[PDB]
């Protein structure tokens, strides 16, 4: 397999998205992206519940809709976030190990 | 929306051609519409202004005549700004969705306590109206009035299965019509006559839609509302009833078919005429007493014009309309 | 980084010949037999513009008959046939094939491949699309005529019991064949991106047109099988006596759900590639990089995900779909579609804009499409769509929006890549005449339709009464419709004249600041695209190739943050 | 011992197979003419005999 | 091909989420503008769509795990790393147009529902696909 | 000095094509399930599945999975470079696929013999559209195997013919999976 880092002289700065340490290939990141997109549906759910309540309907279930909305939103947000961070770990240690960010 | 629009000529521009609306929920929808156009015009103005700024400030000849050089500043990323410009749309559409849910839940409710229920049948290519229920306070005689014609409804109910055994659709006959409604007082539209549905003012009304063959749609632009009328609405899980809390003001209002249904789709018009509460009691009493009398005669009897006014029947001749006059008049 | 030896006896490779110098017999048998992706792309584009003229002629007949209240020369049946076939031709024989034609031409030039993955499957896609077109239009040769149930083919109106003519069958097999063409093209493009990129052309160095072609290939592969399945179900029902779409089987809404699960992703399949063409054009004439490149990729893929969940906002007035779910989903997919405008403004922000024809067409696209999308969010809200569904307001919405993408940005692509395609430029003055005619005619046609739709006119109405109050609006709209129809006369003349007598291109990049790789090769490219390849390091290699003194500058200015890693130490040691 | 086709490439046995369903040693399609072949060849070893045709004028 | 294989898990997770959400919602939630009950078209459609993206993501990942570091998947590749053979590509073929014509004959037979047209179109189609797939292998004539 | 491993391009194309064929069958399954919902709304569906013949369907299921195992043995033969093992196993797979389609044709003939037709019920319509499209896909698969045998008869067995054989095996695995799913829905849970 190819080495961990490649030859950069001083003064050279790359465009380095597909590098081996970039979170755009580490699989955790894209799952976290999926879950972060998915979390917004729970915000939609709680808003639908509260809006239906405010005009006097959905009265037998709007508290349950609010509960499932907020818990779905928060668990998707949380596990998607931590998955993003687990994808972005190698780049962070790269940024520590050398002065290079780009 | 509860909040009224700005009104005046500004309101006339903002509502952008919408009728004023002859129900309370039409007023709510029109309000919401005008406010979302205040928002939309703000967005459109500022972004068209950016596209004009591009024409008149960010040009290359203007930049070269003031010594900017060959290239601009090769900026490509601004993580905070391209975050903020994404997060602001989200919190915009969330508020839009909140108000959307409020208005939709008010319009779409089925707990308005209807006093008059009309059974509507669409077919290729006209309408049939009939009074299913008229609760007592305006009913003929004062007792809560049911409209079903039991013999004819029973014939339609018996058409649910073929005696010769050709029953392919889940055990039922292919030409089942037991979902359709047959009442005693009915008005039936024809190529020669527009069907005029008479209704009372200030009364909660229910409409019950269905079609004899093909999908149609029941668009009254003055209600600011339409729904599709289907054949076998329950097999399609299509909610076939809708309710309005009242019609606020009386008059004659056009209504059109708003789903493609074939050749004469554009000729499938009806009129919704709205009269006083006591005048409607008189109309329904007259029709119930002498059921041979027509719709025009009852309309004359309560002091209204016999035939529709907001719309007219079409000349059926396939060429006579060529020089403009496509409407045939009635006495 | 290695450096070659200044080799002896070196002279640049020979330039291929431009168009218009052809001997007789040079393209007949080649057309019939070629597997060259770029001749196939030219054939796609010519074919789709011919169908554009057909469908638009149908539309101008529609506008002529709506000019005054009575039926002056058309019947109700013929008007129904006309709008049905106008819709079908413009969406399935102009739109999708021009998408795949532009993809076929420029994509292997953008990623640095010689061919596409499956050349004969590419040829098959072209020919099956042409046969689908011929089949679909053959219905007009019957005595009864074409299909007349709208391009949506709603049921039970599409059952044999309710539409028995043979044209109703021909329409089905037409759209089926066109879908077969699309899936062939989609397979090709996806494999070609996965398997034939150039050295150093990593995924996050491809241009944005390539990314959009990626995601729309995925969408097309999702959806076109489903349309073929549903429509062969309809043809099964009609021919064999089946009952799947029987109304008592819930068949009406079965059809509507299936159709729109195909059909909304199809309008995104038509929108995204032309957004990509505009994202190619805008940075070239601003002399500035494409702003927010990775963010644009994420927005594109976000649309690709969301498009499969927003489908049933075409069914709000059916009284049979859960309203808040699809309303919220539509409100969400509005967000990444709108982020693209912010990125294009960032690409123009304090640039050095020059107004050649493609920049004019692209900014006209932006101005046109903004209003269409603003109109779209009103339909996303069911309280408003209760009034606006199947009104002329909807016509105005999707015409603003489908002209914004598939017409304005299609002409932008034509002007932008005509030099590369042919080795010749087009006449800039005739292009500006084309643009202003199209612009004036278009806004004069479809702006006033918002008002007449709000006022109560339904769509698909052959005839109306002079008491409705619709007449004056229809008259204004039809006058500007004929103007918009005249707009194609300078366009056809410009293409024809410039193809054989146009100004010759003497440079690899006649606009000067070409970002993508297609401007690193000659005009026209050789048979296998590249006589030599440059170092790919940015997402705009051609710019780095032609202006090396800028390669220090852009890397310093790329980010707003105060990144200091141009003073970082050496990393690695030696090998490469 | 098991059979191998005479047109099949020889290979390092540690490197698996010439081709398998997931992977190949080439970016496009393998050639029908054997990838072990190197083209062009001499016209003498293609066997094409170019005719000499004279028609009456 | 790492990023390509991995970005297919965004839409997979999203479409699976929307499938389960849509299913539970359409069966349990009630509003006055629809009838309660699980909506089977959107259910099957979304789960099979997540199946398609799952299919591509999993196959491409299972391939990616045993392909070498290619120059086109490398940030500092030299242009001479792909020097050599790239692969075989068809230079020309009459059989794509032939296949389109076969499918046209089949489709018009289906339209009119002439049985002989359906038979002949299917025969033409199998023939033309076979001749396409035998193009670069037909023997030299042995006379 | 040796050459790098790359994705087999033809396999990638075949897998993309098979993904979109799965999405074809999605729609027929959705039609089936909508029909089944309407049919269980008044208990008529069960009276139409009272014509089914589960042991025989399980038999032809066993035959089809055996044929898929067979074509994978042929894949192994191909990738080793052996034309004769491939040429044996693919013929066995063609025999087993022929047996499948003949058994399915007999199943149709007996179902028509006592009621079930496209026109007699909604159940018959759904049943015959789904199983008939699948049988057409099986017939296209055996056509594919025969064309492979011709290809390796009259062209030398290079890796280019081996890749063709392997992707035709992929196609047969797809039809086998579609059958397992269709068998699980229309015969077991019904
Ligand atoms: C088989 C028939 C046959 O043998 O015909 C050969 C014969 C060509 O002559 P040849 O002797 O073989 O070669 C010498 C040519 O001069 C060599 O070709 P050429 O020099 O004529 O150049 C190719 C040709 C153009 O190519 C062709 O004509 C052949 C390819 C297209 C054919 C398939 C689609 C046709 C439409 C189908 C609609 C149904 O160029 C033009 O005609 C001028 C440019 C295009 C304007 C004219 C077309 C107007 C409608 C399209 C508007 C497009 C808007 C701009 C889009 C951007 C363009 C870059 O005629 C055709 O190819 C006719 C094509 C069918 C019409
Ligand atoms: C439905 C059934 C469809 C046909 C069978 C299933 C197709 C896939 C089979 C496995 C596969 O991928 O093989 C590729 C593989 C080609 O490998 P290769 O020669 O190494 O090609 C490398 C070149 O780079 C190749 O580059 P190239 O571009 O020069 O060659 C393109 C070539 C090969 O392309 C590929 O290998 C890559 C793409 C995968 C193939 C399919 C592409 C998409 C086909 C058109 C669009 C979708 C059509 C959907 C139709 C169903 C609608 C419900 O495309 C084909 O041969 C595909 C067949 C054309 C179908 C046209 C639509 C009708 O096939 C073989 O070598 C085996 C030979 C036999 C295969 C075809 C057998 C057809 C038999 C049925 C005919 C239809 C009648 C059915 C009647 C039923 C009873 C009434
Ligand atoms: C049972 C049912 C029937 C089907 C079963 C099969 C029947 C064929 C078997 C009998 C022959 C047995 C002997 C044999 O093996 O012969 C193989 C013999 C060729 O052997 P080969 O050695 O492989 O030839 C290739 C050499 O490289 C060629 O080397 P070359 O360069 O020396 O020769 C070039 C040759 C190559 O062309 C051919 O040999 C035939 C060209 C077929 C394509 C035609 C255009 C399709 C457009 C769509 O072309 C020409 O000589 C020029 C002729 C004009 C070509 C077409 C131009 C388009 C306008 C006409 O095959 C044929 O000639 C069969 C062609 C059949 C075409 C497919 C069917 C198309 C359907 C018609 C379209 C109708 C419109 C549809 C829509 C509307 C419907 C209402
Ligand atoms: C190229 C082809 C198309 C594109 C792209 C397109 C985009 C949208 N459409 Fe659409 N459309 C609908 C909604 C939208 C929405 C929300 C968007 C969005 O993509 C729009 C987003 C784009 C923008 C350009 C937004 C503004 C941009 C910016 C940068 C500002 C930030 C945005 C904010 C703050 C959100 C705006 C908020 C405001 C308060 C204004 C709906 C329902 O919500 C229906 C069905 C209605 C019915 O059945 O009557 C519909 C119907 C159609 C048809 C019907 C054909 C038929 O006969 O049935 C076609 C062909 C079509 C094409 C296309 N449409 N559309
Ligand atoms: C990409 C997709 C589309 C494009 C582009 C498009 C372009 C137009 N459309 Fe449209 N369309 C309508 C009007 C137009 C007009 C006027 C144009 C224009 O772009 C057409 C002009 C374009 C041309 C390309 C014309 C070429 C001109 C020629 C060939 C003649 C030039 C020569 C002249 C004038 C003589 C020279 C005279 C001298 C004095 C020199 C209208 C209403 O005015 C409706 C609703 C109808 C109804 O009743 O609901 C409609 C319906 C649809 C539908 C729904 C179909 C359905 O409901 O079943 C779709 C999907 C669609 C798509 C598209 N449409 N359109
Ligand atoms: C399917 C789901 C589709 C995606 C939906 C949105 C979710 C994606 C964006 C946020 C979540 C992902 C975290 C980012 C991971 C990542 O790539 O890091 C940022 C990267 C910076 O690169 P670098 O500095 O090298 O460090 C990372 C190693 N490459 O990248 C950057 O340079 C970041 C630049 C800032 C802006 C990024 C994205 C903006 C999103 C635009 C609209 C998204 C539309 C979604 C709907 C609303
Ligand atoms: C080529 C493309 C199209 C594929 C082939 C076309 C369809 C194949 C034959 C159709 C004829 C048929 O099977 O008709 C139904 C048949 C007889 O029906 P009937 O005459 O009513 O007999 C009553 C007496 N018991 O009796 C039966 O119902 C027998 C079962 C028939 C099974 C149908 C198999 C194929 C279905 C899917 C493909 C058809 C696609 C639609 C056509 C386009
Ligand atoms: C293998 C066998 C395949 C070839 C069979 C050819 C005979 C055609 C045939 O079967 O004709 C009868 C057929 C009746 O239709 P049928 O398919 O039986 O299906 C029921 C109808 N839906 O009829 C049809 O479907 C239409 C046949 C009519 C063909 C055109 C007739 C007018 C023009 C003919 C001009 C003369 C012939 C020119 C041909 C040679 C030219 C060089
Ligand atoms: C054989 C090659 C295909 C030729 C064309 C299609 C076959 C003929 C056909 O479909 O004829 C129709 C007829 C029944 O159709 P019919 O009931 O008339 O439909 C309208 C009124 N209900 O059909 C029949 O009654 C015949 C049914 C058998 C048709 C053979 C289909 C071949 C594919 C399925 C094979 C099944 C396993 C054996
Ligand atoms: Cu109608
Ligand atoms: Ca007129
Ligand atoms: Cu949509
Ligand atoms: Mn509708």
């Amino acid at each position: 397999p190819a080495p961990e880092r490649m030859h950069y002289i001083k003064g050279y700065v790359p465009v380095a998205y597909s590098s081996p340490h970039s979170s755009l290939e580490r699989s955790a990141t894209w799952l976290g992206m999926g879950f972060l997109l998915t979390a917004l549906a729970g915000v939609g759910a709680v808003l639908f519940a509260v809006g239906a309540n405010s005009v006097g309907q959905q009265q037998e279930h709007w508290v349950l809709y609010s509960i499932i909305g907020v818990v779905f939103a928060v668990v998707c947000t949380v596990l998607g976030t931590v998955l993003i961070i687990k994808g972005r770990a190698p780049y962070n240690r790269y940024v520590k190990e050398t002065g290079r960010t780009q | 929306c509860e909040v009224a629009p700005p009104g005046g000529v500004l309101g006339d521009f903002l509502r952008m051609g919408w009728p004023d609306g002859i129900t309370p929920e039409a007023v709510a929808m029109g309000n919401f519409w005008s406010w979302v156009w205040v928002a939309a015009w703000i967005i459109g103005i500022i972004m068209w202004g950016l596209f004009l700024t591009a024409i008149f400030a960010w040009g290359a000849k203007r930049a070269e005549k003031r010594g900017e050089g060959e290239f601009p500043k090769q900026l490509q990323y601004n993580v905070p700004l391209e975050l903020v410009l994404t997060i602001v749309p989200i919190i915009i559409v969330m508020v839009l969705f909140f108000f959307t849910v409020q208005t939709q839940d008010k319009v779409t409710a089925l707990d308005k306590n209807p006093e008059v229920t009309v059974d509507v049948t669409a077919y290729q290519w006209n309408w049939k109206f009939g009074y299913s229920e008229i609760d007592g306070s305006l009913a003929p005689g004062g007792q809560d009035y049911q409209g079903s014609d039991p013999e004819r409804q029973a014939a339609a109910e018996a058409s649910k299965k073929d005696p010769s055994g050709d029953n392919p659709i889940h055990g039922n006959s292919k030409s089942d019509v037991s979902y359709l409604e047959f009442n005693r007082i009915e008005t039936l539209g024809t190529t020669d006559e527009i069907p005029v549905m008479v209704l009372p003012v200030n009364t909660p009304i229910e409409f019950n839609l269905a079609s004899a063959d093909v999908a149609h749609s029941f668009w009254v632009p003055e209600f600011l509302f339409k729904r599709d009328a289907y054949a076998h609405p329950e097999a399609n899980k299509s909610q076939r009833v809708f309710q309005i809390e009242e019609i606020t003001e009386e008059g004659a209002f056009v209504g059109r078919c708003a789903e493609m249904c074939g050749t004469y789709h554009a000729m499938m018009n009806f009129e919704l005429r709205v009269v006083d509460r006591d005048s409607f009691a008189e109309y329904i009493s007259f029709r119930d007493s002498n059921p041979d009398a027509t719709n025009a005669q009852a309309l004359e009897h309560i002091g209204q014009a016999p035939y529709a006014t907001s719309t007219s029947p079409f000349v059926s001749d396939r060429t006579a309309t060529r020089d403009g006059e496509n409407t045939q008049s009635n006495a | 980084t290695a450096v070659a030896p200044r080799v002896d006896g070196h002279v640049a490779p020979q330039r291929p010949e431009p168009t218009g110098h052809a001997r007789k017999g040079s393209k007949a048998w080649l057309m019939m037999t070629t597997t060259d992706h770029k001749q196939l792309g030219i054939m796609y584009i010519i074919m789709s513009f011919s169908f554009f003229f057909l469908g638009g002629l149908m539309a101008l007949l529609i506008r002529a008959e709506l000019f005054t209240p009575g039926l002056q020369f058309l019947s109700n049946e013929q008007f129904n046939q006309l709008f049905t076939m106008h819709g079908t031709v413009m969406l399935l024989l102009y739109g999708t094939p021009i998408v795949w034609g532009f993809a076929n031409y420029v994509l292997p030039l953008q990623i640095g491949a010689p061919d596409v993955a499956f050349p004969r499957l590419n040829a098959f896609g072209f020919w099956i699309t042409t046969v689908g077109g011929v089949a679909m239009l053959t219905g007009f040769l019957t005595p009864g005529g074409a299909a007349d149930f709208g391009w949506t083919m709603y049921s039970p109106l599409s059952d044999a019991i309710h539409s028995p003519g043979l044209g109703s069958d021909m329409w089905i097999v037409g759209v089926g064949a066109t879908g077969i063409g699309s899936v062939a093209s989609a397979i090709n493009m996806l494999t070609t991106i996965l398997c034939l990129r150039a050295p150093g052309m990593t995924m996050f160095r491809m241009p944005i047109f390539t990314w959009n072609i990626f995601v729309v290939s995925v969408l097309a592969l999702l959806i076109f099988p489903l349309l073929l399945a549903a429509a062969l179900g309809v043809l099964y029902d009609r021919k064999l006596g089946g009952h799947l779409y029987d109304p008592a089987n819930g068949g009406s809404l079965l059809w509507q759900h299936l159709f729109w699960f195909f059909g909304h992703p199809e309008v995104y399949v038509l929108a995204l590639p032309f957004f990509g063409i505009v994202s190619e054009i805008i940075p070239v004439f601003s002399r500035k990089p494409m702003f927010g490149y990775v963010g644009l990729i994420f927005a594109t893929l976000s649309i690709g995900a969301l498009s499969m969940a927003v489908w049933a906002h075409h069914m709000f007035v059916t009284g049979a779909v859960l309203l808040p779910f699809f309303s919220f989903m539509t409100f969400l997919i509005s967000v990444p579609t709108g982020v693209k405008f912010f990125n294009w403004v960032g690409t123009m922000w304090k640039g050095h804009i020059t107004w050649e024809t493609p920049m004019i067409w692209s900014v006209g696209f932006m101005a046109t499409f903004l209003f269409g999308g603003l109109t779209g969010i009103m339909l996303a809200s069911p309280p408003l769509d209760f009034h606006l569904a199947d009104s002329y307001f909807l016509i105005a919405h999707f015409h603003y929006t489908l002209f914004g993408t598939v017409v304005f940005a299609s002409c932008a692509g034509v002007y932008f890549w005509f030099p590369k395609m042919t080795g010749r430029m087009m006449d800039e003055r005739l292009g500006k005449i084309h643009f202003w005619l199209t612009f004036v005619g278009f806004h004069g046609t479809f702006l006033i339709q918002h008002w007449v739709g709000n006022m109560g006119m339904p769509r698909r109405y052959a005839d109306y009464l002079d008491s409705d109050g619709f007449t004056i609006y229809n008259q204004i709209s039809t006058v500007f419709s004929f103007l918009l129809g005249l707009s194609v006369i300078p366009f056809i003349w410009n293409v024809f004249k410039s193809w054989r007598y146009g100004e010759l291109v003497t440079v690899d990049d006649p606009w000067g600041y070409g970002n993508s790789l297609e401007w690193a090769t000659s005009c026209p490219p050789p048979r296998h695209n590249f006589a030599s390849l440059p170092r790919i390091r940015s997402e705009r290699p051609a710019f780095e190739l032609h202006y090396p003194h800028m390669i220090e500058r852009m890397r310093a200015e790329a980010h707003t943050g105060h990144h200091d890693d141009i003073n970082a130490p050496e990393l690695g040691t030696a090998p490469a | 011992k098991h059979f191998v086709d005479p047109a099949w490439p020889e290979h390092n046995p540690a490197d698996g197979h010439v081709v398998t369903e997931l992977i190949s040693k080439v970016a496009g399609a393998s050639s029908p003419w054997g990838d072990d072949k190197e083209f062009p060849v001499s016209a003498e070893e293609t066997g094409y005999v170019h005719p000499y045709t004279r028609i009456n004028r | 091909m790492k990023s390509s294989a991995k970005l297919m898990y965004g839409p997979t997770v999203f479409m699976a989420a929307m499938a389960v959400i849509y299913i539970f919602a359409t069966m349990h939630v009630s509003d006055g503008g629809s009838v309660k009950g699980v909506e089977w078209v959107g259910s099957v459609a979304l789960v099979l769509s997540a199946g398609l993206t799952l299919m591509l993501g999993v196959y491409l990942h299972f391939t990616e795990v045993r392909v070498d570091v290619l120059p086109e998947d490398w940030e500092e590749a030299e242009v001479a790393d792909k020097a050599g053979t790239l692969g075989f590509f068809s230079p020309s073929s009459i059989w794509p147009a032939a296949m389109s014509g076969a499918v046209g004959f089949l489709a018009f037979g289906v339209v009119y529902f002439h049985y002989w047209m359906i038979a002949v179109g299917l025969m033409l189609l199998i023939f033309t696909i076979t001749k396409l797939n035998l193009q670069y292998g037909v023997p030299k004539e042995k006379h | 000095v040796a050459a790098l491993n790359r994705p087999n391009m033809v396999s990638v194309g075949t897998i993309v094509f098979l993904s979109q064929e799965l999405m074809f069958f999605a729609g027929l399954f959705a039609m089936y399930f909508v029909s089944r919902a309407n049919g269980l709304a008044n208990g008529s569906w069960g009276e139409q599945t009272d014509h089914l013949n589960v042991p025989y369907a399980l038999l032809i299921t066993v035959i089809l999975v055996s044929s898929s195992v067979t074509c994978q043995f042929g894949v192994f033969a191909a990738e080793r470079g052996d034309v004769y093992g491939l040429r044996k196993w693919f013929l066995v797979t063609i025999i087993l696929g022929s047996i499948f389609v003949i058994g399915q044709g007999y199943e149709y003939i007996t179902l028509v013999g006592h009621g079930l037709t496209i026109q007699s019920s909604v159940y018959g319509s759904a049943f015959f559209i789904t199983t008939g499209f699948h049988a057409l896909h099986v017939i296209a698969g055996v056509m594919a195997f025969v064309v492979v045998l011709m290809r390796i008869h009259k062209s030398k067995f290079t890796p280019a013919q081996a890749t063709a054989a392997m992707v035709v095996s992929y196609y047969w695995h797809f039809v086998d999976v579609v059958w397992i799913g269709l068998f699980i829905t229309i015969y077991f849970i019904q």
